[PDB]
């Protein structure tokens, strides 16, 4: 795989391992989002150190306001978080 | 007191 | 790195490549977005068999109306296209 | 159109 194609196949099966399991076959729910993010991001991302961050963000992905996450859902939240880590980046140089 | 990291809030 | 953090630091440095040496800095143009998703995606993304498609995704991109492909508005992207695989590659099962 | 893709005017 390609440098870019790499990431691409990685998200969409790590999705599935959480989503496939503890929730719904194809949808992700309040409860597996937390643990998808947190498990490999868990000192990163604002989840655990913030219980209520995890809410902010399942606010902003409940555009449907159907209290679960779709793959549409989770993959426009972690492409829009580390966008935010390069322009942080640079604040320091 | 004072959020160490609250920077996921930066998205919302 | 976790599955999940593989895949983010590899959109943030391939990007860098592209966007550091045929255009400015920390700013993507025209020709870079082109080069950028093309190269490792040449047979897959619709660029190259459809040069028109590159300019409906720019539009697209072209929220701030610069010319240019911000980090913010190609990760944007990347992010988008693949959801869209999931959801089509279902539909035959 | 075969000869070619549009999956990602998919997007617009
Ligand atoms: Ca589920
Ligand atoms: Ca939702
Ligand atoms: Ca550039
Ligand atoms: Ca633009």
């Amino acid at each position: 795989g390609s440098e870019l194609e790499t990431a691409m196949e990685t998200l969409i099966n790590v999705f599935h391992a959480h989503s496939g399991k503890e929730g719904d076959k194809y949808k992700l729910s309040k409860k597996e989002l937390k643990d998808l993010l947190q498990t490999e991001l868990s000192s990163f991302l604002d989840v655990q150190k913030d219980a209520d961050a995890v809410d902010k963000i399942m606010k902003e992905l409940d555009e449907n306001g159907d209290g679960e996450v779709d793959f549409q859902e989770f993959v426009v939240l972690v492409a829009a978080l580390t966008v935010a880590c390069n322009n942080f980046f640079w604040e320091n140089s | 007191t004072r959020t160490k990291i609250d920077w996921n809030k930066i998205l919302s």
